[PDB]
């Protein structure tokens, strides 16, 4: 696994793979692990696929329920708030699950991480998952605030295939997402045995 | 100690094609290094349209099928319809979940129709996590019948599914899967749902 | 425990303990409440002032929080009690959410309090009524009434209290927008129409201030003199 | 059980079942205690409807420890709740303290219980007033229970039928240079008072307390005494 | 005067008050007609409606492939044993796997009833029941009153003005055993049709049925599906 | 129950043209001891239902007091319904899986046996909850030694008739006689027939020691 | 049981709590007690009802903290419990913070607890009336008074008790803000409870005087003997004998 | 109004309550039992209020357990209550102290349970009455009978409801202590139909089952054929 | 004095029937269901100049595809609209899917009846209900009793009886959306006392393929200009 987001002029961009195993063995390529919580929150998937399914669901359902009652859309910190207040509840019980929290709100673009073990930070780059050692390397070497749209896709692109490269359990495909003020998008999903060829030659 | 687990063996596929749905599995039941029975299918009917499979350790079968039954009666009352296969799935993620601590040790697939007369599969593992996909397997040899499955309907690594080109490519992968599996085979049990309803049928497999 | 069902239904469908509860409220001292543009003034008259007592215990009007307050007409004691649950309420809100309450948020929470004890066993409705100020964080300024049967609703001015019917005679006719151009015509118009009803003049007014960034403040008797002394000089025209 | 007070304020603020309950009170058998310099001594009537009674099987005068005694007027069978809930209280500042409690610790106690009954739910207010004797730090107290909750210290008191000419008896004649024995020769001359019939060791009970703790007289010593006056 | 408040007072005569007022609830609701054969039961329902612009209530419920009910009365408190007897009637199947019997509900539900009408500030349920039921001792018609009371019937009509449906059934109970299902359906809508009003006749709009049978499990006809029951009559 | 103590050794089923039959050895062993040995392993639970248990012998005779207990109160009623080999099946699925899950299970395997409506039954019940039906059952070391013999002769011949399973059953009590180190020479048998539940027993099993004298 | 429930805690069709107005008229027949506020310190005085000749720390002055005391008037046996309560407050305060509690904050959680009852479970209230005197490191000297429906007020000069009402007008005469010794209030309630009293002449028995004041960095609560009550006694008869001429 | 509550005597210390619950069982159709030399009978007439209820509605004879039956008059709801509290009793003390409960202790549990609620005003007593029939081969035949108020007796003949007395009047004439079940079964079916008055209950159904060494100390419902052979008889007699 | 859980001689509970009395207090709302959708309209008593008219909000939106309208006692419709919504939250959870317009109803109106000696009283208040699922449009009415029914079109409040007599003439099953939204508009100008002004009253609608909607100023007078 390994999922990355940065946070520029022009809104939040987040990346990630498709693959899932169970020990050696690939269970499946074909893993979507950008959660679509609402039409203007993204999440992310690492560690256990259940928990991490369960709970965003369940902050789904409770951002949904506050936007009924205030009449008034969630913010990015709250709803980061809400997930790191939900888990804290189960701290040693055997949880595994680490987010990033991505969107849009009135003090502008908003990207968080939240683990099961505590931590909930607020921040301009994030990268988890097995394989993050390997794209914070690209990522740092390219990352500048002041990227154009399509050089902001190109490095999210690069830096999840060279993850993909030398790491064992990340592989699969890329799928892209990119969060503006007026909701998110999906750009692409690349396969990587394409992206082999466009970027050797 | 106590050991509240034991493993029973058995093996589950199902494929999805354009306005069908296979399920598919053995007949077999054994513990350790004998055999129980050979004459214990692991497909349950759930609806006209829809069909589940598990596998696994054989109570935690038995309760989960009984509570889904359960919980589908108890819709159909509240609600005056029939539950949809994406309901179902929905509904035993949930399920499954609730046991996190004490998991159901099972394997489930549930094939079936939906709303607009598709073929629809849908995998699980042991503790909720689901996912739709056009082809699965699950149980002892998964690990053997799922690349088979990869070359022949994906194209994979190569320069529509019928149902009868379906059929004969399920039984030639349990039949080629009764060789080398010491778990798995004494009968074959294929369900397969339409737009008529549920059809059944049986194949014999290697008896040693 | 003790679970009698104190109010419920009468013939014609009314709820007499809640009715009650209005009429305890209607014996309270006046409390008017006035919205401007940049200010937000509030107003009791003391029912009765001696000389051997500190005013700093007996004050009716409160901070549930930096940019919210309220002031109340009833019984005293049950005041004290909903202003220290409001209080905590917003401080677990100011928690959970990072964020500092809205006033709609506040009042809502109130009424809801309020009127879940016309619903359940063995308890007596709460007998006060609550005006409640603030500014949101877009610069708004807000002014919500609560009712002890569990309603709230927004106002542009209003009062509460024994008498509060001539005084909202009063304001029906004097609220105008060339009267709230400035905080000295608002103050004045709060006090004006607090006199209808107090006697012996300012010695009876408690008088209080909030603006868009600033905490509440309580005017001493000095400036209450002082704008007496000008609205009394106005009469000369 | 009732959940609700039975006792409630009057429109005069008076709590009436309290009055109520003194009014039973009154109407029971005279008691009288009398405090000296060397000890305290507690008298009280022990007429019975009968002949066929056995006298000796049930007692008025009861130690609480090994240094406090009560007597009471009013209904037998609310005294012996009290009796019980007393001798557990001392047991329990036994326990934790290692030391004697205090005869006013134990009144305190013991009025706090009989007040809980006031303000409780679904149960009416006990029908006795207690005297309490005991004997600590080298001198002797004397307090007295009501069944509202609230208890004095007194030097000499009467109480049940007739109690006030008792009182006017101990006023004119109580003197606090007694001795015991004078302080019990006293206290049977109240008791003659306002008697009935011709009185025996048979048909009243002393109890007496000094250094050496607490202890009710045998019908012998009562015999000597009644020999006397 | 003083004896009709409360469910745990005695009359001098020997009687609670409470439960005849329960029952002079029930007279009130719309009538219904319950009869069987040697091989089905079958209840007749006739609906009401507030204003021309309402929709016609309910009054045949779904308990089991092989229970149902009809209603008369409170129309909560029927939602409330109804859905008790959901529950009971999956417990039952979930631990022994077969159908629980028609009998073994009716004595549930009469224990159920009773516990109210004997403890202080409580009340009894006001609502009646038919309940039509098959098993392996054939077709059941079951009776239930608000005094946890209940009776086993040849057939039975309640509601308001159902005497006269009692009457035509006591007329006509001979043939019934020996009735096909069709003709069985046209006795009981005749029974149905015995109390209503002269100026106002059966319709498709007002009429609700529902069958149970050896090969069939409990089926619910209305509007439109209720015309060829209607045909040929009279 | 975390450790056995006493404990039976092994049930025997097979089922024949016109019903079932069921046998069982009369020991208790503590052990290695061989303490008890005259105790009944076998109950009948109403006129058409027999169970045999193996495995610790008071769980063993706390759920025949549950069960028949059961089986009173059902029939105190009188209204013409009746519990089922199958009802009797799934209820000791029930009540075996739900005590599993407390981490408390009881210490038994079970062989149900019934006739009712022209059909017979032969069930099998684990202490884990796994349960099943087959033409044929053996508990503990019969799963190794008896149950080959008995499919054996149910693959060639399908169908039997009552003096067949009979004198199959003696066979396989002679094997497990042999070659089981728990086992006793005195066992009981059951039958199970449209007549109704009839109990036989003790009986005895003739061996053959020649092979002692080529040694 | 409805037939017997008395329905103690209801509105009233005017808007008003009976049981409150019968306690507080309860309140009204106990003995006086009087509480003055000086530059220097604090004083308490209260009304001996106990004259019996054969009755054998202080009888109606309670001391709540190092800082505070404390005196009653209506039902002793309330005001027990009360007094109980307000001492487990006070440690409660004490341990948590490691600091002594101020004043206000222990009137106010007493009061919260008299209005609870007021307000639901069925029960009565309490039938007594409190006067708390103190030192603060925030404010000073300090005067409350509470009441049983859970009312406090902070004051410079009160009465609560008998004759309530003639002791507030002599103190709204008498009492001079701002010019108040500890030696002209012992005066001043001395003269008040004179002219309050249902006796000709005041008596050294039949009153109790408590004093809080601040010394050596240290409070200091004191109940006045009895020789130095005869000498303020004797020190108003000359005064009051020697005031018209 | 010293009559509204169980927990409340009257100045003349009697408890209305109760007696206005036993009125309830005054009011009922009557049923008796006979103890015999080896056993002993229930009977009991049924009023049928339709022509539509079927044969073998409301039924009055109850099995609490397999030696035992019991018979009941009053409220059928409360009956059916107390049939269940007796049930569960005889369960336990089985399944406790391993064999079945002798008749006089199920009987003294029973009225210990229904003296319970006749001393509170949250609860209001029982309005039925019932008898408890058994034979043992170690404690032979016993009847008792059971009061709304509590108490426990036992009889040598019983009767129940309405016509109470002329059942006992006719009972008191039989000599029962010489005389074996089939003779009883006869006289039970007659003395009730001479009891029944037709002019005012229209219409009635007999049921009739004993309990004896006939049946090996199982309690049952009289065989059809014997049921048609007394009713003959009695009705011949009857005339 | 007696009871809440107390039947009338002619079997029926008096609280009920007090709180259907005090129904009849409250403001007129009248729905209407066509084909193309549903319409809700509300009157507002504005009690003086000097309140803001937007504080008051008589309908409230169940959810995207649900919304309702309430009058009688307006404090407590507060826990029954909460209670509905967090149901609609807790079936997207369960079965991530819609539910429909009955279950809702349905869940709420399994509240009604829960009171006794938790809730010690009826709550005296009447919905409406009117949301779009797998059916089309429907209106559901439920009323303090327990009791829900399916309408054509219902009125709601103090002049009911009016409302629906006009309404019983001017409804038929082919009508379109506007001429519904100028005949509820039309009825509540007849059975007001004040003047129809775009600032007193309230309207919503719910149509397939969009969500709930809320009209705001300009379509008022637009809407008002033709009556």
């Amino acid at each position: 696994t390994t999922t990355l987001a940065f946070k520029f002029r022009h809104g939040v961009i987040v990346a990630a793979d498709s693959r899932a195993t169970a020990g050696a063995y690939i269970a499946s390529q074909t893993v979507k692990k950008v959660i679509e919580i609402n039409p203007y929150l993204l999440g992310t998937m690492a560690g256990g696929a259940a928990d991490c399914s369960f709970w965003e669901r369940l902050l789904a359902r409770q951002c949904r329920i506050y936007e009924l009652r205030n009449k008034e859309r969630i913010s990015v910190a709250a709803a980061s708030k809400l997930l790191a207040n939900m888990v804290y509840q189960y701290k040693g019980m055997g949880l595994s699950m680490g987010t990033m929290i991505c969107g849009w709100d009135k003090r502008g673009p908003g990207l968080y991480y939240v683990d099961s073990e505590g931590n909930r930070i607020s921040g301009a780059t994030f990268s988890v998952g097995s394989g993050s050692v390997y794209a914070y390397g690209v990522m740092d070497r390219g990352y500048s605030y002041d990227l154009e749209v399509e050089q902001a896709y190109d490095l999210a692109r690069r830096a999840i295939y060279q993850a993909t490269y030398r790491d064992a359990y990340s592989g699969g495909a890329v799928n892209l997402y990119h969060v503006r003020e007026d909701g998110w998008i999906r750009v692409s999903s690349d396969n990587v045995a394409d992206l082999h060829e466009k970027y050797s030659g | 100690r106590f050991s509240p687990y034991v493993f029973n063996g058995g093996t589950i596929l199902a494929i999805a094609g354009e306005d069908f749905a296979i399920v598919a599995s053995d007949t077999r039941l054994s513990e350790g290094f004998s055999i129980h029975t050979r004459d214990s299918p692991k497909c349950y009917k759930l609806t006209d349209k829809t069909v589940i499979g598990c596998s696994g350790f054989h109570g935690d079968c038995l309760t989960l099928t009984k509570i889904i039954e359960a919980r589908l009666k108890m819709y159909k009352h509240s609600n005056n319809k029939a539950m949809t296969t994406g309901a179902i799935a929905a509904m035993l993620s949930t399920i499954l979940y609730s046991r996190r601590f004490f998991p159901y040790y099972v394997y489930n697939i549930i094939g079936g129709l939906d709303e607009e007369g598709k073929g629809a599969v849908y995998s699980f593992d042991p503790v909720g996590s689901y996912q739709r996909d056009s082809f699965k397997a699950g149980g002892s040899a998964s690990a053997m019948l799922q690349p088979l499955l990869d070359n022949q309907v994906g194209f994979k690594n190569m320069q529509p599914l019928s149902l009868d080109r379906a059929m004969r490519l399920v039984k030639d992968v349990f039949i080629s899967a009764a060789e080398r599996d010491v778990y798995t085979g004494d009968a074959l049990r294929i369900c397969i749902v339409t737009k008529e309803g549920i059809r059944e049928e049986t194949v014999s497999l290697r008896k040693d | 425990s003790y679970d009698r069902a104190i109010t419920v239904f009468s013939p014609d469908g009314h709820l007499f303990q809640v009715e009650y509860a209005q009429e305890a409220v209607k014996k309270g001292s006046t409390a008017v409440g006035v919205r401007g543009r940049d200010i937000v003034v509030l107003g009791v008259e003391k029912k009765s002032v001696a000389k051997l007592q500190d005013e700093r215990t007996v004050r009716k009007i409160c901070a549930l929080d930096d940019n919210v307050c309220m002031a109340f007409a009833g019984l005293t004691a049950d005041a004290r009690i909903v202003i220290n649950r409001a209080r905590v309420e917003c401080q677990s809100h100011r928690l959970t959410v990072e964020d500092p309450v809205t006033v709609e948020y506040i009042t809502r929470y109130i009424a809801s309090l309020k009127q879940r004890y016309t619903q359940s066993n063995g308890r007596r409705p709460f007998g006060i009524s609550a005006l409640i100020v603030g500014f949101d964080f877009d610069g708004t300024p807000r002014l919500y009434q609560t009712d002890p049967s569990g309603t709230y609703h927004a106002w542009k001015a209003n009062a509460i209290g024994r008498g509060a019917k001539s005084v909202r005679e009063f304001l029906e006719k004097n609220y105008t927008d060339e009267a709230i151009e400035t905080d000295d015509l608002t103050i004045k118009l709060v006090i004006k129409a607090l006199l209808e009803v107090v006697q012996s003049g300012g010695k009876n007014i408690e008088l209080a201030v909030m603006r868009r960034d600033q905490s509440l403040k309580i005017l001493n008797p000095e400036e209450i003199e002082k704008y007496v002394a000008e609205i009394e000089k106005e009469k000369e025209e | 059980g009732y959940s609700f007070s039975l006792t409630t304020f009057s429109p005069s603020g008076k709590l009436v079942q309290i009055e109520y309950a003194l009014a039973a009170v009154a109407g029971g058998a005279p008691s009288v205690g009398i405090k000296a310099a060397n000890g305290v001594v507690l008298a009280t009537e022990k007429k019975q409807k009968s002949i066929l009674y056995d006298e000796r099987s049930v007692h008025k005068v009861e130690p609480i420890t090994k240094h406090i005694g009560l007597v009471y007027s009013g209904m037998g069978p609310d005294y012996r709740v009290l009796v019980h809930r007393a001798r557990k209280l001392a047991q329990q500042y036994y326990l934790v303290y290692q030391e004697p409690i205090p005869t006013a610790q134990l009144v305190q106690r013991v009025a706090s219980v009989m007040q809980e009954y006031t303000q409780s739910g679904g149960v009416r207010p006990f029908g006795v007033s207690l005297l309490i004797c005991g004997w600590n730090e080298g001198r002797p107290y004397l307090f007295q229970s009501d069944p509202s909750g609230a208890y004095f210290a007194w030097k000499a008191t009467a109480m049940g039928k007739n109690y006030v000419n008792g009182k006017t008896f101990l006023e004119k004649r109580y003197n606090e240079d007694l001795e015991l024995e004078d302080a019990i020769h006293t206290a049977i001359l109240t008791l003659k008072e306002s008697f009935e019939g011709q009185m025996t060791e048979d048909n009243i009970e002393v109890g007496i307390c000094n250094e050496a703790g607490f202890r009710r007289l045998t019908p012998t010593e009562v015999k000597d005494y009644l020999a006397a006056i | 005067n003083q004896y009709d408040n409360d469910v745990t007072v005695w009359s001098p005569q020997g009687r609670i008050h409470q439960i005849e007022y329960a029952m002079e609830a029930v007279k009130q609701g719309s009538a219904t007609v319950g009869l069987k054969s040697k091989t089905h039961a079958v209840l007749v329902a006739l609906k009401r409606a507030q204003s021309e612009l309402a929709a016609h209530q309910k009054k045949i419920l779904h308990v089991d492939n092989h229970i149902g009910i009809s209603i008369a009365g409170l129309t909560a408190d029927a939602r409330l044993l109804c859905n008790f007897m959901r529950q009971e009637c999956l417990d039952s199947r979930f631990v022994f796997d077969r159908p629980l019997p028609v009998s073994r509900l009716v004595s549930l539900i009469g224990s159920k009833t009773q516990i109210p009408t004997q403890r202080y500030g409580r009340r009894p349920y006001g609502v009646g029941l038919l309940i039509a039921g098959y098993d392996d001792m054939g077709p059941h018609i079951f009776q239930t009153c608000p005094s946890a009371n209940y009776f086993d019937c040849r057939a039975m009509s309640i509601g308001a003005r159902s005497q006269s449906a009692r009457t035509y059934l006591e007329r006509h109970m001979s043939e019934f055993m020996e009735c096909n299902l069709n003709e069985l359906v046209k006795h009981g809508l005749r029974a149905l049709r015995e109390t209503l009003p002269a100026e106002q006749d059966l319709t498709t709009k007002n009429v609700s049925i529902g069958i149970v049978g050896k090969d069939l499990e409990f089926t619910i006809y209305d509007d439109d599906d209720v015309s060829p029951f209607l045909e040929g009559l009279e | 129950t975390q450790n056995p103590m006493v404990t039976g050794t092994s049930v025997l089923g097979v089922k024949f043209e016109g019903g079932v039959v069921i046998a069982a050895d009369m020991l208790g062993s503590y052990g290695s001891l061989a303490r008890f040995r005259n105790i009944s392993r076998i109950m009948r639970v109403n006129n058409s239902t027999m169970l045999g248990a193996s495995g610790d012998y008071a769980d063993f005779q706390y759920l025949k007091q549950v069960l028949g207990q059961m089986v009173i109160d059902e029939e105190l009623l009188g209204d013409g319904h009746s519990y089922s080999p199958r009802a009797i099946h799934s209820w000791l699925t029930r009540a075996m899986y739900s005590r599993r899950s407390k981490m408390n299970p009881l210490w038994n395997t079970m062989v149900i046996g019934g006739y009712a409506d022209g059909e017979s039954f032969l069930g099998y019940v684990d202490m884990l909850g796994v349960a099943y039906e087959a033409p044929s059952l053996a508990t503990g070391y019969g799963a190794y030694l008896a149950q080959p013999l008995l499919r054996e002769v149910l693959e060639k011949q399908p169908v039997l008739s009552q003096t067949e399973a009979r004198d199959l059953v003696e066979r396989c009590m002679r094997v497990l006689y042999y070659r089981d180190a728990r086992s006793y020479n005195r066992f009981q048998t059951a039958t199970v027939t449209e007549k109704g539940v009839e109990i036989e027993g003790p009986l005895s099993t003739e061996t053959n020691w020649d092979i002692a004298h080529m040694i | 049981s409805r037939r017997y429930d008395s329905r103690t805690t209801i509105f009233s069709p005017e808007g008003r709590l009976y049981q409150v107005e019968y306690a507080m008229e309860a309140i009204g027949h106990a003995g006086t007690c009087l509480g003055i506020l000086a530059n220097d310190g604090v004083l308490l005085a209260a009304e001996r009802r106990n004259i019996h000749k054969l009755l054998d720390f202080s009888e109606k002055i309670y001391k709540l903290n190092e800082d505070m005391a404390c005196s009653v008037a209506g039902i002793t046996s309330d005001a027990n419990v009360l007094t109980n309560e307000l001492r487990l407050i006070a440690q409660r305060y004490l341990l948590q913070y490691q600091e002594p509690i101020p004043c206000e904050q222990l009137v106010t959680a007493l009061c919260d607890i008299k209005q609870a009852y007021t307000q639901f479970g069925g029960k009565r209230p309490f039938g007594v009336s409190l006067l708390y005197i103190g030192w603060d490191k925030h404010y000073g000297f300090q005067l409350y008074q509470s009441d049983p429906s859970g009312n406090y007020g902070g004051w410079k000069a009160t009465c609560i008790g008998n004759n309530s009402a003639a002791a507030v007008s002599m103190l709204k005469q008498d009492y001079k803000e701002g010019e108040m010794t500890l030696k002209s209030a012992l005066a001043l309630a001395i003269k008040v409870l004179n002219k309050t009293m249902d006796v000709s002449k005041l008596s050294a028995e039949k009153v109790e005087i408590a004093t809080l004041t601040r010394e050596n960095g240290k409070t200091v609560i004191r109940v006045l003997k009895q020789k130095e009550v005869e000498q303020l006694i004797k020190k108003h008869e000359e005064e009051e004998a020697k005031a018209e001429r | 109004g010293y009559d509204l509550s169980a927990s409340t005597f009257s100045p003349d210390g009697r408890v209305f309550q109760v007696e206005y619950a036993m009125k309830a069982v005054e009011n009922s159709s009557t049923a008796i039992g006979i103890r015999c030399k080896d056993g002993v009978v229930f009977g009991v007439e049924k009023l049928v209020l339709s022509k539509l209820y079927e044969e073998g509605s409301n039924k009055r004879l109850f099995n609490v357990d397999r030696h035992v039956g019991m018979a009941v008059a009053g409220l059928l709801a409360d009956a059916r209550s107390l049939a269940d509290i007796a049930r569960e009793e005889a369960s336990n003390f089985r399944s406790n102290f391993g064999y079945n409960i002798p008749l006089k202790h199920l009987a003294d549990r029973v009225a210990m349970y229904v003296h319970a609620y006749t001393l509170y005003s949250a609860v209001r007593p029982f309005g039925c009455s019932f008898m408890l029939g058994s034979y043992s081969v170690n404690d032979g035949a016993q009847l008792y009978m059971i009061d709304p108020s509590g108490v426990s007796y036992g009889y040598w003949g019983c009767a129940i409801g309405k016509a109470r007395q002329a059942a006992k009047t006719e009972i008191e004439k039989l000599q029962m202590k010489e005389m074996t079940c089939r003779d009883i079964v006869k006289e039970v079916a007659k003395i009730i139909y001479i009891v029944h008055d037709e002019v005012k209950d229209k219409a009635f159904e007999l049921e009739l089952s004993w309990v004896g060494e006939l049946t090996n100390g199982r309690h049952e419902i009289v065989p059809k054929d014997i049921r048609e052979e007394a009713e003959k008889y009695a009705k011949e007699s009857l005339k | 004095d007696r009871g809440v859980n107390t039947f009338s001689p002619e079997g029926r509970l008096f609280q009920v029937e007090y709180a259907i009395e005090a129904i009849k207090l409250g403001s007129t709302a009248i729905g209407i269901q066509t084909s193309e959708g549903v319409c809700l309209a509300v009157e507002k008593r504005i009690t003086s100049p000097l309140m803001e008219p937007s504080s008051i909000e008589k309908i409230v939106e169940i959810d995207a595809h649900i919304g309702c309208a309430m009058s009688g006692l307006i404090a407590d419709a507060k826990t029954l609209i909460d209670k509905a919504r967090v149901e609609t939250q807790n079936h997207w959870f369960t079965y991530n899917e819609t539910m429909t317009v009955e279950s809702v109803t349905q869940a709420v109106s399994n509240l009604a009846l829960q009171f006794g000696e938790a809730m010690s009283r009826p709550f005296g208040v009447a919905l409406l209900f009117g949301g779009v699922d797998e059916k089309g449009p429907q209106l559901f009415h439920m009323d303090p009793s327990g009791t829900f029914v399916q309408c054509d079109a219902r009125a709601i409040g103090s002049a009911s009886e009016g409302a629906q007599s006009s309404l019983q003439e001017v409804y038929h099953k082919s009508m379109t959306l506007k001429e519904a939204i100028k005949s509820s508009l039309i009825i509540l100008k007849q059975v007001m006392e004040e003047k129809l002004n775009a600032t007193n009253i309230e309207l919503a609608t719910v149509q397939p393929g969009q969500n709930f909607h809320m009209f705001t100023k300009e379509e008022l007078e637009e809407v008002i200009k033709d009556i």
